RNA sequence: GCUAGUUGGUGGGGUAAUGGCCCACCAAGGCGACGACGGGUAGCCGGUCUGAGAGGAUGGCCGGCCACAGGGGCACUGAG
RNA sequence: GAGGAAGAAGCCCUUCGGGGUGUAAACUCCUGAACCCGGGACGAAACCCCCGACGAGGGGACUGACGGUACCGGGGUAAUAGCGCCGGCCAACUCCGUGCCAGCAGCCGCGGUAAUACGGAGGGCGCGAGCGUUACCCGGAUUCACUGGGCGUAAAGGGCGUGUAGGCGGCCUGGGGCGUCCCAUGUGAAAGACCACGGCUCAACCGUGGGGGAGCGUGGGAUACGCUCAGGCUAGACGG
RNA sequence: UUCAAA
RNA sequence: GGGGAUUGAAAAUCCC
C-alpha cells in the first residue's frame, strides 16, 4: 500500500520526466491535485487533469522539458530538474514563516502546506504564514 | 538507520583513548630509574637505542626514552617523563626531559638546545 | 621591538622594491638596484615554482614588512578588518593606512615609516595639539597632525618639511607646510593607494 | 531592609558606580533589584551623574534606605528637592 | 586572452618485462577569468609534452559559467564518482574559499566570491572534473524563466 | 495557572484514588519526529466516582498524600477500555523480557 | 525486575504551612523496557572554548542557586 | 633614526674568475628608554556643625592606603635578543664530520663513505620578550552522518517463519482544534557577546546607549497537512 | 637469510 | 673481541 501518496506522484512524476513521457498518471486526491495547481501555475509542466482510468480517478500530468540539443545526447534538458519530497510519515517537517527556505536564491521553490492553503514559498512568506514543508522543485 | 530507530537508538558518542595513560593526563610526571638498559629497532633500522624503566609517581612503571647524544644516568636517577613515543622501539610511549632532576643536558650541543636542555654557551 | 635590522634585504627577498629607508632607496642603492636577487648564499640560483602557499605568504610577508608592523599587530588588525562591514580587503588597508607613524610618515614630517616611528615615540607629534607617542594610535578623519611646538626648530624636522614644499600628497590627506600641520581627510580608498601587494592573497593566507 | 546604594564596576584606579537598589544583605556587586543611575567618581565624562530621580522618589516611598553617599547623589539630581 | 593553470602532474608506471615504463599525467585548467573555463587531463611519454597536451584539450571542453558579479547565481552540489563538490554564492570581500583544484578553476572562471566544500573523495582529477560539472550545470534566472514559459 | 492534564483512569484500586495515564507529545529535539510519551499521575477522587476507562481532566493541586498532586476536576468522557488494555497489555509484555518469558 | 512506610484511606501528632513528615488503626497497593532497581561518574546555571551551522567540549575567574565546615548524629536560642 | 663601499676584516662557499653574510659594520650626523632636578594629582563630599524647621534649601569644616605614585615641565646617555625550524606535508640549502654507528622521527621515513633528514658550521625561513615542548578540549573528521554516511564482493541483512508492543498508514465529507501555523502579551537578572558612541595619550581594560530571540505562561485567530471522533467509498487487504 | 638497489 | 676474505652493507662462512 502506498506509505506516501505525495512522495509516490512526485516520484511517478520524476520517472516520467527522465524517459521524457507526455503525460503520466498519478490516483487523483484533491492534495495532490492542489499541490498540480501550484506545479503548473509556476510552469513545471504543461498542465494537467483530472482522467478516469479503469473506473477510478486520477490525473493526467502533462510534463514539459527544453529544446532537442546539439552534439552526442540530444536529449532536452529537463524543466523539472530536481523534485525531492521533505515533510514525510514518521518525519514531518514543520517551519515557521521566518524559517521557510529559500530554494536555489529563489529560481526554484518549496511547497508548504498552510492553514492557508498549500502554497509556494513566496506565496505563504507573503501571506506570512508558515506549515509543513511538503518538497522542494527546481 | 531509520529516524525512528535513530529515535530509539540514536548515535554513540565517540571517546578518546589517551595515548600517555601515565595517569592525571598531567603534562609530566617523574620517576626514578630502575634499569637503564639499551634496546634494539624493528625493522627496517639498527642501532642501540638508550632507554629507561622508570618507577613513576603515578604508580605506574613504564619505559622511557633518553633522547640526545649520551646521558648520566643510572639505576638510581630521578627524572622528569613528558610522553612522546618511539616509533622504532615498541612500548615506548614517553621520553625523559633531559635538563631536569638528575638528567643532564647534553653537552656540546648548539642548535635545538631548548629540547636536550642546554644552556646557552657564550662567545668570546 | 618592531625588527630592527638589515632592511634593504627585505626589499630583495620580496624581488620588489619596499620603501623602508625613504632617500637611499630612491638613489642608485635601495640593492633592489643592481642586485634584485633574494638574500643569502642561494641567492642568484633559479627559484623553483612556489607553492600555492609560498605565493600567498610572501605576499603577506610584503603588505606586513612594508609597514615594519609585527605579526602580532599585523593579524589583530586583519581580523578587526574581517570584522568590519565592507571589503575586508580594503578595509584592511584603510586601518593599516590610519596609523600615526604611517601617517607621519605620508606627510612627509619624516622620510622612511621607520623615521616617522621614532619621531612618534620621542614625543615630536602631535594629534590635534595634545602629544602623541603611540605609532599604533589610529588617526581618525578630521584629526590633524603637527609637530611640536618644541620640535618644530630641530634640524631633521626643517630638511624634510624643506623638502615637502610644493610635493603633492596623498588625495585623503592635505598637508599645510608653513605650520607644520597635516589634516587626515578621510581613509585612503583601495583606489588612492598602490602598493605592490595584491591583498586578495593575504586574506586567503589567513582563511588557510 | 532594602537600601538604595552604590555597586561598584569599571576597573582598577577606575571606579565606575551604579546607583542600585538592593537587599542591605547582599554583597556589593551582587545581585540588585534595579539600576536607578549610575556615578563617576573622576567626573572623566560630562555626564558623570544621572538618577531616574521618579524611580528613586519611587522606592523612597516604598521604604528604600539610602547610603550616606547615595543620598547625597540624590540630592545632587534634586530627588528631595521640594521647590 | 586565456590563462594556464596546472592542477597536477604525476607519473603513472606500467609493466613489461625488464621492469616500469612511466608516462605522465597533466591536470590544466585554461580560462579568461570572464565566464570561460576548460580542463584538460592530458598524458604522455614526457611531462612538457603532456602539460600542452592537456593544455590543447583544456580549450575543446570549455563552459560558459554565468557569473553573477563575481559569483555564481545559486548554490549546487555535483558528484562525479566518489567525489562530491559544493558551491555556494557569496557577496563581496568573502573571496574564493576552497581547495586547491576548485580554486583554480574558479578563478579562471573569473569567480571571485564563492563557498566551497570537498566532500566524498578528494581525488584531485574527479574534484576536478565534478567542479566543471557543477558549473555546467548552474542556471540563471532569465535562463529558468526560459524553460518555465513555453 | 493550576496545570490542567487529560489522561485515562487505569486503576481504580486504591481508595479515594485514581491513577490517571497521560499522553503527552512533541518533536524530537534533534530527529524531528513527533513522539509520543506517557506519565501516570495519581489523582484525588474522594466520592470514588470516576472508574477504570474514563477520560478525566486532572488539576494541579494542594498535596493530597505523597505521590498525590492532582485532584480529578471532572468526566470528558465516560467508558472506554481500549485506552485500559493497551496499558494492561503492555504492562504484560514485561513479564516477559528478564530470566524467561511470556506467550505473544 | 524493585517496593512494606512500601501505595492509598480514616483519625491524630508535628510545622509558619501542604504532605506517610511521623504515629495508630484499615485497605493491597505503588514503580518499571517511554529503562524502574542497581553500578559508575558529576555540584547546576548565566556563560566559556570550538564550529559555516547543527553540533561538540566545559563550568577556573565574575554573577545566581545549591551543598558542606575533621567524620557521624542532635537539638537549643532566635524573624531567621 | 638618516647617511654610509661595485661592497674592510673575519667566517662560509668556489668552476679559484668569483659568490655570501652586507649598508650589515666602521664612521658622520640626528633623536634621547634609562637616569637626574622641579612641580605634583583626580579619586572626597557627605556623615557632622551653623542658618533654616533635626525638612527643602544655604553655608562651613575634617578626612588619601595607593603616593610623592600617575601626569606635567626641565636636563639627558646609543642604550637587552632570543627561541624553533630549512626531506615531503611546510616558508627556508650548502660544506664538513659521522659510515644501519652515533643519532633523528608528528605521519610517511632518514643513517650500512659523496646524507639538503644525524652532529657542527656558513647561509635561509618563521616569530620576537619571547620561542619551543608536553598534556588536555573543539576543528579538519559527512570518521558515529539531524543538517550529513552506510551494509552483493571493502566493516555491515538477523538461518527462516509466526507474531506482542511500538513505528507507519488508501479515496470523499463533516465536528473538534492536540500537533502545526499566525497576532498580541508576560517572562527571558546583571555581567558576557554584537553594534554605536565615549574615558585612561592608544590599546588591553572600562563606562553609557542600542537590540538580538529561542524556551515557557496567558489571550485571541487559522484549519491545508498530521491527530481524534462521526458517516461514507472500493483502487489495498480479506472472503466466495 | 636481512635491509636497499632499475 | 676485533682484523681481514666475501657484501652495496650486513647476517652467515673461511681465515689471524
Ligand atoms: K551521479
Ligand atoms: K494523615
Ligand atoms: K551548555
Ligand atoms: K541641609
Ligand atoms: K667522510
Ligand atoms: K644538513
Ligand atoms: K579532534
Ligand atoms: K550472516
Ligand atoms: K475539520
Ligand atoms: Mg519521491
Ligand atoms: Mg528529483
Ligand atoms: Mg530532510
Ligand atoms: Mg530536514
Ligand atoms: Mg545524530
Ligand atoms: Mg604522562
Ligand atoms: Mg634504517
Ligand atoms: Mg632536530
Ligand atoms: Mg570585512
Ligand atoms: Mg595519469
Ligand atoms: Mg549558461
Ligand atoms: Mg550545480
Ligand atoms: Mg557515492
Ligand atoms: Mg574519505
Ligand atoms: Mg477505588
Ligand atoms: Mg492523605
Ligand atoms: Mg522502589
Ligand atoms: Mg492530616
Ligand atoms: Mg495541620
Ligand atoms: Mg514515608
Ligand atoms: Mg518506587
Ligand atoms: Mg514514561
Ligand atoms: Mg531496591
Ligand atoms: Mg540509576
Ligand atoms: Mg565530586
Ligand atoms: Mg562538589
Ligand atoms: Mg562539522
Ligand atoms: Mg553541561
Ligand atoms: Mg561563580
Ligand atoms: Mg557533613
Ligand atoms: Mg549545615
Ligand atoms: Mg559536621
Ligand atoms: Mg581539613
Ligand atoms: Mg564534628
Ligand atoms: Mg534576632
Ligand atoms: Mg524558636
Ligand atoms: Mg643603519
Ligand atoms: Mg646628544
Ligand atoms: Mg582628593
Ligand atoms: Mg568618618
Ligand atoms: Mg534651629
Ligand atoms: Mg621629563
Ligand atoms: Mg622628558
Ligand atoms: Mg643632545
Ligand atoms: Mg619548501
Ligand atoms: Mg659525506
Ligand atoms: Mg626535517
Ligand atoms: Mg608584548
Ligand atoms: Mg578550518
Ligand atoms: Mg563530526
Ligand atoms: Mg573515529
Ligand atoms: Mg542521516
Ligand atoms: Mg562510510
Ligand atoms: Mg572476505
Ligand atoms: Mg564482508
Ligand atoms: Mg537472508
Ligand atoms: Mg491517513
Ligand atoms: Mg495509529
Ligand atoms: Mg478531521
Ligand atoms: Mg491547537
Ligand atoms: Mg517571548
Ligand atoms: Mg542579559
Ligand atoms: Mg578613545
Ligand atoms: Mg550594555
Ligand atoms: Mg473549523
Ligand atoms: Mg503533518
Ligand atoms: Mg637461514
Ligand atoms: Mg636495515
Ligand atoms: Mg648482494
Ligand atoms: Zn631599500
Amino acid at each position: 500500500m502506498l506509505t506516501d501518496p505525495i512522495a509516490d506522484m512526485l516520484t511517478r512524476i520524476r520517472n516520467a520526466t527522465r524517459v521524457y513521457k507526455e503525460s503520466t498518471d498519478v490516483p487523483a486526491s484533491r492534495f495532490k491535485e492542489e499541490i498540480l495547481r501550484i506545479l503548473a501555475r509556476e510552469g513545471f509542466i504543461k498542465g494537467y487533469e483530472r482522467v478516469d482510468v479503469d473506473g477510478k480517478p486520477y490525473l493526467r500530468v502533462y510534463l514539459k522539458y527544453g529544446p532537442r540539443r546539439q552534439g552526442p545526447d540530444p536529449r532536452p534538458e529537463q524543466v523539472i530538474h530536481h523534485i525531492r519530497r521533505i515533510s514525510k510519515p514518521g518525519r514531518r517537517v514543520y517551519v515557521g514563516v521566518k524559517e521557510i527556505p529559500r530554494v536555489r536564491r529563489g529560481l526554484g521553490i518549496a511547497i508548504l502546506s498552510t492553514s492557508k492553503g498549500v502554497l509556494t514559498d513566496r506565496e505563504a512568506r507573503k501571506l506570512g504564514v508558515g506549515g509543513e514543508l511538503i518538497c522542494e522543485v527546481w | 538507520p531509520t529516524i525512528n530507530q535513530l529515535v530509539r537508538k540514536g548515535r554513540e558518542k565517540v571517546r578518546k583513548k589517551s595515548k600517555v595513560p601515565a595517569l592525571k593526563g598531567a603534562p609530566f610526571r617523574r620517576g626514578v630509574c630502575t634499569v637503564v638498559r639499551t634496546v634494539t629497532p624493528k625493522k627496517p633500522n639498527s642501532a642501540l637505542r638508550k632507554v629507561a624503566k622508570v618507577r613513576l609517581t603515578s604508580g605506574y612503571e613504564v619505559t622511557a626514552y633518553i633522547p640526545g647524544e649520551g646521558h648520566n644516568l643510572q639505576e638510581h636517577s630521578v627524572v622528569l617523563i613528558r610522553g612522546g613515543r618511539v616509533k622504532d622501539l615498541p612500548g615506548v610511549r614517553y621520553h625523559i626531559v633531559r635538563g631536569v632532576y638528575d638528567a643532564a643536558g647534553v653537552k656540546d650541543r648548539k642548535k635545538s638546545r631548548s629540547k636536550y636542555g642546554t644552556k646557552k654557551p657564550k662567545e668570546a | 621591538g618592531r625588527y630592527i635590522g638589515p632592511v634593504c634585504r627585505l626589499c630583495r627577498r620580496e624581488g620588489v622594491k619596499l620603501y623602508l629607508k625613504g632617500e637611499r632607496c630612491y638613489s642608485p642603492k635601495c640593492a633592489m638596484e643592481r642586485r634584485p636577487y633574494p638574500p643569502g648564499q642561494h641567492g642568484q640560483k633559479r627559484a623553483r615554482r612556489p607553492s600555492d602557499y609560498a605565493v600567498r605568504l610572501r605576499e603577506k610577508q610584503k603588505l606586513r614588512r612594508i609597514y615594519g608592523i609585527s605579526e602580532r599587530q599585523f593579524r589583530n588588525l586583519f581580523e578587526e578588518a574581517s570584522k568590519k562591514k565592507g571589503v575586508t580587503g580594503s578595509v584592511f588597508l584603510g586601518l593599516l593606512e590610519s596609523r600615526l607613524d604611517n601617517v607621519v610618515y605620508r606627510l612627509g614630517f619624516a622620510v622612511s615609516r621607520r623615521q616617522a616611528r621614532q619621531l612618534v615615540r620621542h614625543g615630536h607629534i602631535t594629534v590635534n595639539g595634545r602629544r602623541v607617542d603611540l605609532p599604533s594610535y589610529r588617526v581618525r578623519p578630521g584629526d590633524e597632525i603637527a609637530v611640536a611646538e618644541k620640535s618644530r626648530n630641530l634640524e631633521l624636522i626643517r630638511q624634510n618639511l624643506e623638502a615637502m614644499k610644493g610635493r603633492k600628497v596623498g588625495p585623503w590627506l592635505s598637508l599645510d607646510v608653513e605650520g607644520m600641520k597635516g589634516k587626515f581627510l578621510r581613509l585612503p580608498d583601495r583606489e588612492d593607494l598602490a602598493l605592490p601587494v595584491n591583498e586578495q592573497l593575504v586574506i586567503e593566507f589567513y582563511s588557510r | 531592609m532594602v537600601k538604595i546604594r552604590l555597586a561598584r564596576f569599571g576597573s582598577k584606579h577606575n571606579p565606575h558606580y551604579r546607583i542600585v537598589v538592593t537587599d542591605a544583605r547582599r554583597k556589593r556587586d551582587g545581585k540588585y533589584i534595579e539600576k536607578i543611575g549610575y556615578y563617576d567618581p573622576r567626573k572623566t565624562t560630562p555626564d558623570w551623574l544621572k538618577v531616574d530621580v521618579e524611580r528613586a522618589r519611587y522606592w523612597l516611598s516604598v521604604g528604600a534606605q539610602p547610603t550616606d553617599t547615595a543620598r547625597r547623589l540624590l540630592r545632587q539630581a534634586g530627588v528631595f528637592r521640594q521647590e | 586572452d586565456f590563462e594556464e593553470k596546472m592542477i597536477l602532474i604525476r607519473r603513472t608506471a606500467r609493466m613489461q618485462a625488464g621492469g616500469r615504463r612511466f608516462r605522465f599525467g597533466a591536470l590544466v585548467v585554461v580560462g579568461d577569468r570572464q565566464g570561460r573555463v576548460g580542463l584538460g587531463f592530458g598524458k604522455a611519454p614526457e611531462v612538457p609534452l603532456a602539460v600542452q597536451k592537456a593544455g590543447y584539450y583544456a580549450r575543446r571542453n570549455m563552459v560558459e559559467v554565468p557569473l553573477q558579479n563575481g559569483t555564481i547565481p545559486h548554490e549546487i552540489e555535483v558528484e562525479f564518482g566518489a567525489s562530491k563538490i559544493v558551491l555556494k554564492p557569496a557577496a563581496p570581500g568573502t573571496g574564493v574559499i576552497a581547495g586547491a583544484v576548485p580554486r583554480a578553476i574558479l578563478e579562471l572562471a573569473g569567480v571571485t566570491d564563492i563557498l566551497t566544500k570537498e566532500l566524498g573523495s578528494r581525488n584531485p582529477i574527479n574534484i576536478a572534473y565534478a567542479t566543471m560539472e557543477a558549473l555546467r550545470q548552474l542556471r540563471t534566472k532569465a535562463d529558468v524563466e526560459r524553460l518555465r514559459k513555453g | 495557572p493550576k496545570k490542567v492534564l487529560t489522561g485515562v483512569v487505569v486503576s481504580d484500586k486504591m481508595q479515594k484514588t485514581v491513577t490517571v495515564l497521560v499522553e503527552r507529545q512533541f518533536p524530537h529535539p534533534l530527529y524531528g519526529k513527533v513522539i509520543k510519551r506517557s506519565k501516570k499521575y495519581l489523582a484525588h477522587d474522594p466520592e470514588e466516582k470516576y472508574k477504570l476507562g474514563d477520560v478525566v481532566e486532572i488539576i494541579e493541586s494542594r498535596p493530597i498524600s505523597k505521590r498525590k498532586r492532582f485532584r480529578v476536576l471532572r468526566l470528558v468522557e465516560s467508558g472506554r477500555m481500549d485506552l485500559v488494555e493497551k496499558y494492561l497489555i503492555r504492562r504484560q509484555n514485561y513479564q516477559s523480557l528478564s530470566k524467561r518469558g511470556g506467550k505473544a
